[PDB]
């Protein structure tokens, strides 16, 4: 090589850059940063709204935690009373 | 119940391995010194300031005739006289062996006692980092190839490819 | 390690890392020069 | 010397009732997290279906294995160090009081087992301590794939 | 020896001039010793008295050559991933005209390597992988690229179980010489668990994924590659979740189905393999025995038994030995492993296994020679090792009196007949042909032997084939044709570009060559039955067994005294086969191309590569150089300048090399040595010679280097014939 001026005039930047906010990562799951979502007391389908649904609820999903394993219900093959159809 | 090596040149491996090594001393600490660089910062010109430029190669035919005659002249003697001929001490030749190699010519010889010897009292300094450079260097020398592959840019060549993710380098650190 | 007057052995086929190698260092000048038939001299 | 591994007639399962200890810790972790699982993405992907309701929100970075080998060399290090004898602790390089040792060479709960006084209470052959936990071992093995799914339970 | 002996030295010995039989290389220099060495590097002779280890040394040398093949194919399988044709190829597959192996440009070559492909430049290949291979179905050259390393893992391993034995301060007599489990296990779950193993991998996976690609896709347009478990949707297509069965049994319904299965007879259309369908079943069919069969047994119980007047009393304790022989257990397999591989030659071309062959003509003809030229070089062995039994390898005489010393009892008798058996076929087995000649040639048709000419009249139909195709009369149930497709009744219909397969029907002029076969394989047998019998003492010699097996021969006395011995006979017996397989195989490519390999045109009128020349002129035995050597082998005299062209710049060589082996084979011996000096005289002139007394060849070297020459002489000469005429129109 050869050289005119200065290897750089402003040396080296934006190749790592991320500085304020140096996010991506974490943060994104931003969503996530935080992980705040519903509720706080209780009634039910939490599940948002955003998020979505109740899909099928109590311990399900929810597992997640759900919580608390409630008196219920229950899962266990059985109830759920199968309800196809 | 394990190969027999022990090899014999040998104990001249040991010695090539000095060689290696501390050579590979003049390569870590000026680089890296490196100028930390550098407060700011490095410009030749200056002889190549405008000659056609410098050595290309002659640098290195200078490099060399410099060498040849030190590399050369050398082992030619770290030691080895007697120099002849039929039957063995084993070094291999061997032919210093008995005569050392004169009886009476001169003073050959350094220092007391009717030997070579600097003399009894050091291992110390240089048994411990000379060898222990013996590793250092492999693994920084092991270090460079991590340093330089994979040529972020310019070059695949010939893909199967199947990188990217991210660059490689040395600037120093490790990210992660 | 090795000085004057004849050195260390060797085994039955290293004629196979001649006949390999060096010679095949050859073609190494056959496609240098990738053709004779009569050759330009130095 | 160029290499031993000295083996008698059973070499074996002298590791083995060990390579059981360890291995039976990890049905362990089953006995008391348990997906990887798979390479990695997800990013999409559980077999076949997995997951529903890919695994997990998973930390985990496989540096492990860069993991795997280094702790193992703590494992052939006790090993060899012990054939011993020792220099080993050093100690304060100057001077004086060095009570403290910390007891022992370990096993159990007084470096020195110690404090040897105690029960009124709790009041009412260690392949045995070994055994039961291969039946705690291979006992997930089957529950990862633990399904007949077309069907289910005949039992039932 | 003692350097040095037992107990202090680990240190080895590489020096000191060494080793063997105890005037043991001289000291004072010779030649021929490195040759011997290469030699009889094993004979065991030598090495111990005592069978000892040699049991312990011959499961490593095994070891090795296991690994090899791995290292081999391994070999194979990158090569056929890297370089790839295949990936082009199968979207492609019956226009392609595969290579996996590439030159580089250097010097001449690069004549070599021409458009094969999914557009790029090859060496054409004909041994199918691009045909084991359509089987994975999955997919993509890298992977190819995990079977290959897979192959490299077994290997270092399953060769470090070498270094795991001999090397390693290893095992024992009982192990083997208790045998009494041995074919329990083998037979039982391997040959059984594999083919068992093989159907799991064999309808899980390959049947789907080929299922739906003799269509076209680009793949993975089908196949993802994990894909196939828990899941499964896709085995739905292809057939059910057993729905309602119970691990088989009966109380089941089928209204509509019986598991994957239903065999298939006949070829596939738009892939003529045969039903990829029925290969699930017959495996698993397999196994199961193997599975059940590998389940005896503990053992001379069977063995000793029965007997018979005529009948050998030997047959009992037919050998206390038989386990600590080893060089009769060896023999024996040869002659099975060796006659268990060209059955294979036949049921592959009369019933391909893989898609795309037949159409592929080139891909499996190749191997009908290659597999054809081992179900015999492996056979003459067989009886070359049962020599080396009947010479040595018990301490003493205790096989006493059975069976064997029956055989022998009779021996110029059981080779008395054998011999006129001969005499009688030559001509009536080739005398035959010459006929033709002499009368053809005479010119008077009439009374020839020509198909037309004395008189069967055109049928040749009832014998077997009508019988065997046709086949459901029966027990038999199944499948819409044949379990061959030749076999006379049915069918036109098979195959894409091309014919591959067709009734082949014979009558007269497949009548003889099927009787020259007979005479061909029945003097070859000759020599090596009279060979392996007569190996001990002879009506010639006595003292016969003495040294060898080997000796040169005798000496001049008793008139000749030269050839007898039994490496000889297997020397002899060998020049044979060549024939006995070098004419087989001139059979099988002059029918597969005078009538079927074809091809198909509108309104399907078969266009044979050709129109039946063979009719009335395969019978004159100059027609097999009219028709045959003059017709093709132009495509070998006209390949220069090409692609393929190594053939016919091989066919100038090794058609010199076997024309180098009369040399070695037609000459006498202190002839080389009387030249050879004149020779190191003038050596000794300049002063250049002495040292290493250089000598001539060992008298039956020179038969070794003969024979072995005038074979891979005489040989690669048609596998380039060949290659040459398949390759190009055909
Ligand atoms: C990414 C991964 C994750 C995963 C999957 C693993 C997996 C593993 N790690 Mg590990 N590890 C991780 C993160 C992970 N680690 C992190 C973030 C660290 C840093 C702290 C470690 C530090 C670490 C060490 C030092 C070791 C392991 C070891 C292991 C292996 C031990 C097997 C076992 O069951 O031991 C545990 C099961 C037992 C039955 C042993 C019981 C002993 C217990 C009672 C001691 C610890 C519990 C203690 C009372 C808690 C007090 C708190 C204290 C931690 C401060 C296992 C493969 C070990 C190994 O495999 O070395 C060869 C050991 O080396 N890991
Ligand atoms: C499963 C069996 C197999 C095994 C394990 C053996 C094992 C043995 N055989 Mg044997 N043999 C076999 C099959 C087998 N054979 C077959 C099929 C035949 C029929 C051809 C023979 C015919 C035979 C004879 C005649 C003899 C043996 C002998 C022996 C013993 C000597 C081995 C030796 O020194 O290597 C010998 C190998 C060499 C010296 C290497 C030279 C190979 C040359 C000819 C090259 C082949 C051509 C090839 C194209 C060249 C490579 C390409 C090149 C152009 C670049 C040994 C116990 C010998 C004995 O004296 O018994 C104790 C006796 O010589 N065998
Ligand atoms: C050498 C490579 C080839 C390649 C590239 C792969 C790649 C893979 N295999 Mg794999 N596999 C291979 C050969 C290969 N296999 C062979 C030959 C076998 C048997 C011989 C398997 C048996 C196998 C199993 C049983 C599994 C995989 C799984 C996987 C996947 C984990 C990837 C992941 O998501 O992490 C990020 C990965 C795609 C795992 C999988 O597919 O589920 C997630 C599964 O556990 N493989
Ligand atoms: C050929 C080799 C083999 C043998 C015979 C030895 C022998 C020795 N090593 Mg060593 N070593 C080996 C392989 C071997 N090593 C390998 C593969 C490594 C990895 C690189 C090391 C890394 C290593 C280190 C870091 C040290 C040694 C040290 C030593 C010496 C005493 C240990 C010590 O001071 O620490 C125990 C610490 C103390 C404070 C002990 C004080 C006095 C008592 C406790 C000694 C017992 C001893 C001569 C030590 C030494 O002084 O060498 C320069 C030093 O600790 N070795
Ligand atoms: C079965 C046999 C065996 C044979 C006869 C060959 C033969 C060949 N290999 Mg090969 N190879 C093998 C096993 C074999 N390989 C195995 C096990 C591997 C895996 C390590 C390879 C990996 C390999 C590579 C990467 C290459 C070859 C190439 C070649 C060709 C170059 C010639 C050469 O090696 O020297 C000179 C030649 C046709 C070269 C090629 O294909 O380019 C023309 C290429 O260099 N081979
Ligand atoms: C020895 C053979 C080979 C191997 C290793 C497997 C292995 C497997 N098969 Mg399988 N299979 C095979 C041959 C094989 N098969 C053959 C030849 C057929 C047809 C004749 C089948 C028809 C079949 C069906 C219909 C299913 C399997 C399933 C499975 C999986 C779990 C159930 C099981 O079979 O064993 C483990 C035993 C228990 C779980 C009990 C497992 C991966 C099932 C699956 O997808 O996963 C559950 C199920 O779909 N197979
Ligand atoms: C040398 C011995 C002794 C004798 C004298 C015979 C004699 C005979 N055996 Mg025989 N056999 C023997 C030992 C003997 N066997 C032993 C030890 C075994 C067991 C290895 C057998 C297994 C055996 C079988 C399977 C058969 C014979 C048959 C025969 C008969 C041939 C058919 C015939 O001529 O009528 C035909 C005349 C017509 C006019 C029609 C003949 C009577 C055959 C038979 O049963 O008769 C046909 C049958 O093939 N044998
Ligand atoms: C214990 C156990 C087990 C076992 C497992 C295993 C280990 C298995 C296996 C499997 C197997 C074990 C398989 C095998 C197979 C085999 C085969 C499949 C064979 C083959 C071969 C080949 C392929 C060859 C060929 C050829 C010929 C023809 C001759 C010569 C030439 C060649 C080589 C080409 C089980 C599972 C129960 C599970 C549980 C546990
Ligand atoms: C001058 C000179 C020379 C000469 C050369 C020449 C003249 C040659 C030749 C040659 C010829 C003239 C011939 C040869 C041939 C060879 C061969 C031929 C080899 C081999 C082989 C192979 C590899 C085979 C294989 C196979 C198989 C697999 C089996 C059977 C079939 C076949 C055969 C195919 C040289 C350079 C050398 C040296 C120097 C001097
Ligand atoms: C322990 C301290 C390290 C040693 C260095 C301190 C000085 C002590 C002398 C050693 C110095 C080496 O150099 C010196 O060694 C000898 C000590 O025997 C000196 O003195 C001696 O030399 C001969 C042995 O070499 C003797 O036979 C002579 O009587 C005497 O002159 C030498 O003139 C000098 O070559
Ligand atoms: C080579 C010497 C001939 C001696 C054997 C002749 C006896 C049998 C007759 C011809 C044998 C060839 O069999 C062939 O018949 C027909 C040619 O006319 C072709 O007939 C085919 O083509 C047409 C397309 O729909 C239809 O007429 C048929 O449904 C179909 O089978 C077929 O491609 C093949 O089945
Ligand atoms: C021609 C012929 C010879 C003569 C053949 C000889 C002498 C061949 C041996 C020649 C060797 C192979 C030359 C070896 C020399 C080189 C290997 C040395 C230099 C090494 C290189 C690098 C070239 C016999 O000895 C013979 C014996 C019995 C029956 C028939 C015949 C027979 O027909």
């Amino acid at each position: 090589g050869v050289i005119e001026e200065y290897l750089e005039k402003s040396k080296t930047n934006k190749e790592l850059n991320d500085k304020k906010r140096l996010a991506t990562t974490g943060a994104n799951f931003a969503r996530a940063y935080t992980v705040e979502f519903g509720s706080c007391k209780f009634p039910e389908n939490f599940t948002g709204c955003q998020d979505l649904a109740k899909q099928k609820k109590v311990p399900f999903l929810s597992d997640d935690l759900d919580l608390e394993c409630e008196g219920k219900d229950k899962y266990k093959c059985g109830s759920n009373v199968f309800w196809k159809w | 119940s394990d190969p027999e090596s022990l090899r014999w040149n040998v104990q001249a491996e040991l010695v090539h391995s000095r060689w290696a090594m501390l050579g590979a001393a003049g390569i870590f600490i000026p680089e890296f010194l490196t100028k930390l660089g550098i407060l700011n910062t490095p410009s030749w010109y200056t002889a190549g300031e405008q000659e056609y430029f410098t050595d290309t190669t002659t640098l290195f035919i200078v490099e060399l005739v410099f060498i040849g005659w030190a590399e050369g002249r050398r082992w030619a003697d770290i030691l080895n006289p007697g120099c002849v001929n039929t039957d063995p001490i084993f070094p291999n030749n061997k032919l210093t062996g008995t005569d050392v190699g004169y009886p009476g010519g001169l003073w050959f010889d350094p220092l007391g006692w009717g030997s070579a010897s600097p003399q009894k009292l050091k291992e110390l300094r240089t048994k411990e980092i000379k060898n222990g450079r013996l590793a250092m260097l492999a693994v920084m020398g092991a270090w460079f190839q991590h340093i330089y592959t994979g040529t972020g840019p310019i070059d695949n060549l010939f893909a199967h490819l199947a990188d990217p993710g991210h660059a490689t380098i040395f600037a120093a650190f490790t990210p992660k | 390690m090795r000085d004057l007057k004849t050195y260390l052995s060797v085994a039955p086929v290293v004629s196979t890392l001649w006949f390999g190698a060096l010679a095949g260092l050859l073609i190494e000048i056959n496609r240098f020069f990738p053709d004779a038939l009569i050759f330009p001299f130095f | 010397s160029d290499p031993e591994g000295t083996g008698g007639f059973i070499e074996p399962r002298w590791l083995a009732y060990g390579e059981v200890i360890n291995g039976r810790f990890a049905m362990l972790g089953a006995v008391g997290l348990g997906k990887v699982g798979l390479i990695p993405q997800e990013t999409a992907l559980a077999w076949f279906q997995t997951g529903v309701i890919y695994n997990y929100w998973a930390d985990n970075y496989t540096l492990f294995v860069l993991e795997m080998a280094l702790m193992g060399f703590a494992e052939h290090r006790r090993f060899q160090d012990w054939a011993k004898p020792g220099s080993m602790g050093k100690q304060y390089f100057l001077g004086l009081e060095k009570g403290f040792g910390g007891s022992g060479n370990p096993a159990y709960p007084g470096g020195p087992f110690f404090n040897p006084l105690g029960f009124g209470k709790d009041e009412k052959k260690l392949k045995e301590v070994k055994n039961g936990r291969l039946a705690m071992l291979a006992i997930l093995g089957y529950f990862i794939q633990g399904l007949v799914t077309g069907v289910g339970p005949y039992q039932n | 020896l003692v350097d040095r002996d037992p107990i202090k030295t680990s240190f080895e010995q590489w020096a000191k001039p060494g080793h063997f039989s105890r005037t043991i290389a001289k000291g004072p220099d010779t030649t021929t010793w490195i040759w011997n060495l290469h030699a009889d590097a094993h004979d065991f002779d030598s090495h111990t008295s005592d069978l000892e280890e040699i049991s312990r040394k011959v499961f490593s040398a095994h070891f090795g050559q296991l690994s090899i093949i791995f290292l081999w194919l391994s070999g194979m399988y990158f090569h056929g991933a890297r370089f790839s044709n295949y990936e082009a190829w199968l979207n492609d597959p019956t226009h392609i005209g595969p290579s996996a192996q590439v030159v580089w440009p250097i010097v001449g070559q690069e004549i070599l390597n021409g458009d094969v492909g999914g557009g790029f430049r090859g060496i054409q290949i004909t041994s199918g992988f691009f045909q084991i291979w359509r089987a994975s179905g999955i997919t993509s050259e890298l992977q190819l690229y995990c079977t290959a390393i897979g192959a490299l893992v077994f290997a270092g391993l399953m060769l470090f179980a070498g270094w795991f034995h001999y090397h390693k301060a290893a095992p024992k007599l009982a192990w083997f010489q208790d045998v009494e489990s041995m074919l329990n296990h083998h037979l039982a779950g391997l040959l059984g668990l594999g083919s068992l193993s093989w159907a799991r991998h064999q309808v899980h996976v390959s049947l789907p994924i080929n299922q739906f690609l003799n269509a076209g896709v680009d793949p993975k347009e089908i196949p993802l590659p994990h894909e196939f478990i828990l899941n499964r949707d896709l085995l739905a297509q292809l057939y059910p979740s057993f729905a309602e069965g119970a691990t088989p049994f009966f109380t089941l319904n089928w209204s509509k189905y019986a598991d994957f299965l239903t065999f298939r007879g006949g070829l596939d259309p738009l892939t003529g393999g045969l039903w990829l369908t029925d290969i699930a079943h017959h495996h698993l069919a397999i196994a199961i025995l193997f599975l059940i069969a590998g389940h005896m047994y503990r053992i001379k119980d069977i063995l000793e038994a029965h007997k018979g007047p005529f009948t050998g009393q030997g047959h009992k304790g037919l050998y206390e030995i038989l386990t600590t022989s080893w060089h009769a257990q060896l023999s024996i397999n040869l002659a099975m492993l060796g006659s268990l591989t060209i059955v294979v030659a036949q049921h592959m071309y009369s019933m391909p296994p893989y898609p795309y062959l037949a159409t592929d003509y080139a891909t499996q003809l190749s191997l009908f020679t290659h597999h054809m030229w081992i179900g015999g070089f492996l056979i003459v062995g067989a009886a070359a090792h049962a020599a080396i039994f009947m010479v040595r390898d018990y301490d003493p005489t205790t096989r006493y009196n059975d069976l064997l010393d029956r055989v022998l009892r009779h021996r110029d008798a059981i080779i008395s007949h054998l011999n006129w058996v001969c005499i009688f076929l030559g001509f009536h087995s080739f005398g035959l042909y010459i006929h033709n000649d002499t009368m053809s040639a005479l010119g008077r048709p009439q009374d020839m032997f020509s198909d037309t000419a004395i008189q069967l009249q055109p049928v040749f139909a009832q014998w077997i084939q009508n019988t065997h195709a046709l086949a459901p009369g029966t027990t038999a149930p199944g499948a819409t044709a044949s379990t061959s497709l030749t076999w006379g009744g049915g069918d036109l219909v098979a195959v894409g570009n091309k014919v591959a397969l067709l009734p082949i029907p014979l009558g007269t002029a497949d009548f003889l060559v099927h009787h020259i076969h007979a005479f061909t394989i029945h003097v070859t047998v000759l020599i090596l039955l009279k060979g392996v019998l007569f190996a001990r003492s002879s009506r010639l010699i006595p003292d016969k067994a003495n040294l060898g097996f080997r000796f040169p021969c005798d000496g001049p006395g008793r008139g000749g005294t030269c050839q007898v011995s039994a490496w000889d006979h297997v020397f002899l017996g060998l020049f044979w086969m060549y024939n006995s397989i070098s004419v087989v195989i001139f059979h099988f490519s002059w029918k597969m191309q005078s009538d079927v390999w074809g091809t198909i045109n509108d309104q399907g009128v078969v266009t044979h590569i050709t129109a039946g020349n063979f009719a009335q002129s395969s019978i004159t035995i100059n027609g097999w150089l009219r028709d045959f050597l003059w017709a093709q082998a132009s495509q070998v005299i006209q390949s220069y300048g090409s692609s393929l062209s190594a053939y016919g710049l091989f066919f100038l060589g090794a058609h010199f090399v076997w024309a180098f082996s009369l040399m070695f084979l037609f000459s006498g011996r202190g002839y080389w040595q009387e030249l050879i000096e004149s020779i190191v005289w003038a050596h000794n002139k300049l002063k250049v010679a002495p040292a290493t007394q250089p000598r001539a060849l060992s008298i039956v070297q020179g038969r070794a280097v003969g024979v072995t020459h005038y074979l891979l002489g005489g040989i690669a000469t048609t596998w380039a014939f060949f290659l040459a005429r398949i390759i190009a129109v055909g």
